[PDB]
RNA sequence: GACCGCAGCAGGACUCCGGGGUCAGCAGCCUCUAGCGCGGGAGCGAACGCGGCUCAGGGAAGUCGGCAAGCCGGCUCCGUAACCUCGGGAAAAGGAGUGGCUCUGACGGCGCCGGGUCAGAACUGGAACGGACGCGGGGAUCCCGACUGUUUACUAGAAAC
RNA sequence: GAGACCACCCGGCGCGGCGCUCCUGUACGGCGCAGAGCCCUGCGAUCGCCUGAGGGACGCGCCUGCAGAGCGCGG
């Protein structure tokens, strides 16, 4: 016969294969458009997923339903631990794509960074980079390689050791990231601003703008291997059906006598790495400050740090930035941040009026831990 | 060799419930999962009346 | 050497089906003692057995005091272990208690 | 900010939180929290539990 | 057109083959919905309403005879369904009800009763004004 | 507890005696007595089954059909149709209460003793009561057979007999 | 933070305690000159006070007490 009534393939084949994602956690892939003669401006960072917030704003768009009306939107706040500059890398545009030349490390690389290279610290040789820390630290031999970097590599990124310490993460192993320097007048200018920043402290305040929209890249929350009913959306069979409810049908026609690639069947329903896009970001601003999280209708003091704590993290000792959306990625995760590739054109102005600060684990009255002492009294 | 007791099951709970149901305290219209002639025979009070 | 130990069943039956409640709290608490112990070989007093099943078999007490003397020596090394009776537990750790 | 009280619990409702109910009678009451709800339908008075804060006030604690 | 406006989507409560209240003075007592108007179906999908949807609905044997036997549009004003308004509120109505509109507008009769909420005052003007409180 | 089913097989085999407690009960649910821990054990709590539990809003729109679930139920007390072989229907339908305490009245023997049954009240329980258990969903008609009964053991329990 | 076994992300883990915060709704007990009433000179369901108590926790800050990184196996 045919399909009779007509409906959709549920799921979308593009992500397909739905595997647990081999690389170790968020990659780029692609980077941003370079658009010579821009500002002199780093493309990406990455950040740990926190809690989720409820984040109140007002919305100046002309024309809207809610124009000039208060509403309430959800984000969800990242620490952003300071990253080093650990290393410069080259790319040449090539026939075969980008194929690299003359990769340059620091004069020392970084305590955390070591680490990333040993399956084991403590129980390890700690034998790597001996030669390159001799060869290096004179100034001359950096000089040089950097100079090859410039003259035959168009495309140079930052490779940046990220910081594990500083958030509660019990990782203790840096993580690297690269970044791209992007909007360089000519080749030789984006050098000079790496080489500047070599072996020094980026915080993302300098790599993301407020009120921009950026994309976020996580490997996401999975739940191991599931039934078709969720890994793929089909509807479930009758009640009344031997054998289970849960199951498609029928995995494909008599005559293409196989099962098609499209057909739904169970699978690793998570870790599947995905990257959202043009998500705004809200609040970029230091935890240090006592007043981060406080506006001019809050009346007190008002931090980060919520009551109760971050549920499934930490303390966010530093560089909180909060994404309006959620971003992929269970708590305590590697999301890489990057200056959105096609942002919305139509943004509404970001005016935050209140942020709520109410214990996330259980259902909080209480914004700040003094008005629930006051609460309470004696 | 020994032989222990029967370990008799208590019945000072049951003689608590018994007396107050002797003035009446359990014998409320709930309480009653029984039709009024079985609890007491209709035929019952004509025998003595 | 004696240590006292407050071994947290209901932390320990948790992940495990109601049914066999009890069996496994018995289990781990001899997975405990051995490695606080650090010995290979764990016995448990009666005392404790009557302890952890006196609840019932779906649910255990919360905590049970431990008092864990290692008593092997020779390469045999058997703790023993009988359970020590307390009214609740506010400040207790392990107290190791003297040496050798 | 702009904080309510609830129909039932009366703690202060935080925005974004509880859910705003309205009755027959054209009056809205904002539940707290499911707890205020729930405590609300089969209303419960308010004053036989210890932790809306109308007991506290018919007991003396908040005086 | 006769809705004018637009409503950013709230939660839908009230599927076909449901008799939500009527509490207008045109007297029909009870209205069961058979179809939402622009509902475009996906496969085994029934169609649902929310607070200001215009729906077709027909009055059953409880209301007046000439209304009975025919499709009336009406609007719902009152969902039992909690739907959460882009300010963050979450408001739930006490009981599911409707006002049969013309497709113009024009109510059947003029009295509306009890509570009105917000969005089918915004989408249909006339229940606005009669609206005894527009919660 | 060894019989007979190729066997130490969730199957079929006739009786005797049958404690307490809630309860109308030789019921269900616990328990003395009396037995006894079964073709083994440990991890792990994925899919998917199999045996339950719950679900916002609406509810049969699902489907060949309310299949299956679910609703109802015990007790007391009112209230109980059309029809009708007046015998029924009828538990029609439809409501109200039910808990624990503090008590007061009716009945066999004062010279002390019978027996817990029923009523009648107060006072109190997050606005809860048959709180587990046992335990009707209801009405409108139509078609066949009157029905209690019997049936094709291992696919038809009926309108068939 | 990942899980059928695996693999993966990580690692001197963790076990107890201490705080915070949350969940639930005033804990046991003591006291009363509260209590329908019966009544010996006491019984009483509850009620109030102590007591936004007590109990609990898988989230969170520590951790003073134990502890925790092979004199395995490969290389």
């Amino acid at each position: 016969s045919h399909r009779k009534f007509s409906c959709c393939r549920k799921g979308n084949l593009g992500y397909l294969p739905r595997k647990r994602c081999t690389r170790g956690r968020g990659r780029c892939k692609t980077f941003p458009p370079d658009v010579q003669g821009a500002p002199i401006h780093l493309t990406a960072f990455l950040g740990y997923k926190a809690g989720c917030t409820h984040v109140m704003r007002f919305i100046d768009h002309r024309g809207s339903n809610l124009h000039n009306r208060q509403a309430i939107d959800q984000a969800t706040i990242i620490d952003a631990p300071p990253m080093i500059c650990t290393a410069i890398i080259g790319y040449a545009k090539t026939p075969k794509g980008l194929r690299a030349v003359t990769t340059v490390w620091a004069a020392h690389i970084a305590e955390p960074a070591m680490r990333r290279f040993y399956r084991n610290y403590f129980h390890a040789e700690k034998t790597a980079f001996s030669t390159y820390m001799k060869k290096a630290a004179d100034g001359t031999y950096i000089k040089e390689q950097l100079g090859r970097l410039k003259q035959h590599a168009d495309v140079i990124r930052i490779v940046a050791h990220t910081q594990p310490a500083l958030t509660p993460l019990k990782q203790k192993k840096a993580d690297i990231m690269e970044i791209q320097v992007n909007g360089g007048a000519n080749v030789a200018e984006k050098v000079d601003y790496a080489y500047a920043l070599m072996e020094k402290p980026i915080s993302i305040k300098d790599v993301f703008s407020v009120g921009a929209q950026i994309d976020t890249i996580s490997i996401t929350r999975g739940r191991g291997f599931e039934g078709v009913v969720t890994r793929w959306g089909v509807t479930r069979l009758p009640r009344k059906t031997r054998r289970g409810n849960r199951k498609v049908a029928c995995i494909g026609a008599w005559h293409p006598a196989n099962v098609q690639y499209t057909v739904a069947r169970a699978g690793q329903m998570g870790y599947f790495h995905r990257t959202d896009t043009n998500k705004q970001v809200f609040m970029i601003d230091t935890a240090e400050n006592p007043r981060c999280c406080t506006t001019e209708f809050d009346l007190t003091d008002k931090s980060i740090n919520p009551v109760g704590g971050f549920v499934n993290y930490g303390r966010v000792q530093g560089d909180f930035i909060m994404i309006k959306g959620t971003c992929p990625g269970p708590k305590r995760r590697p999301v890489v941040m990057r200056n959105a590739l096609l942002p919305h054109r139509n943004c509404p102005p970001v005016q935050l009026q209140w942020i709520s600060t109410a214990s996330k684990f259980g259902h909080g009255i209480f914004e700040t831990v003094e008005e629930r002492r006051q609460f309470y009294a004696k | 060799i020994a032989k222990l007791d029967i370990k008799g099951s208590s019945r000072g709970r049951i003689r608590a419930r018994h007396a107050a149901k002797r003035l009446g305290r359990h014998s409320g219209h709930g309480k009653r999962r029984g039709t009024r002639e079985a609890r007491m025979p209709s035929k019952t009070l004509w025998i003595q009346r | 050497i004696v240590y006292e130990h407050t071994i947290r069943l209901n932390k320990a039956v948790r992940g495990k089906p109601s049914k066999k409640a009890a069996p496994i709290a018995i289990r781990a608490i001899r997975a405990q003692v051995e490695k606080l112990a650090k010995v290979e070989d764990v016995r448990l007093d009666p005392s404790v057995n009557v302890f952890v099943w006196s609840r019932g078999i779906r649910h255990v007490p919360r905590r049970i005091r431990l008092e864990v003397r290692l008593e092997g020596d020779d390469e045999h090394k058997f703790a023993y272990v009988i359970n020590k009776d307390v009214e609740n537990f506010k400040h207790l750790t392990t107290e190791k208690k003297g040496s050798e | 900010p702009r904080i309510e009280h609830c129909s039932f619990c009366s703690k202060p409702v935080y925005p974004g939180k509880g859910i705003c109910f309205v009755r027959n009678d054209s009056r809205v009451f904002r539940f707290c929290t499911s707890k205020c709800h729930r405590n609300f339908k089969m209303k419960r008075n308010p004053r036989k539990v210890r932790w809306t804060k109308t007991y506290r006030l018919l007991h003396n604690k908040d005086m | 057109s006769g809705g004018i406006g637009n409503k950013f989507r709230i939660s839908c409560g009230l599927p076909v083959g449901a008799v939500i209240n009527c509490a207008d003075n045109s007297g029909a007592k009870s209205l069961n919905m058979i179809a939402v108007k622009n509902w475009k179906g996906h496969l085994n999908r029934f169609p649902k309403a929310s607070v200001g949807d215009m729906v077709l609905i027909t009055v059953g044997r409880d209301g007046k005879p000439e209304l009975r036997r025919k499709v009336t549009p009406a609007v719902v004003v009152r969902q039992r369904k909690v739907w959460r308004r882009k300010d963050g509120v979450w408001i739930y109505f006490q009981d599911n009800a409707g006002v049969i509109i013309n497709p113009k507008g024009e109510l059947k009769g003029s009295s509306i009763t009890g509570p009105v909420a917000k969005e089918a005052a915004d989408r249909w003007p006339k229940i606005s004004t009669t609206a005894e409180c527009v919660h």
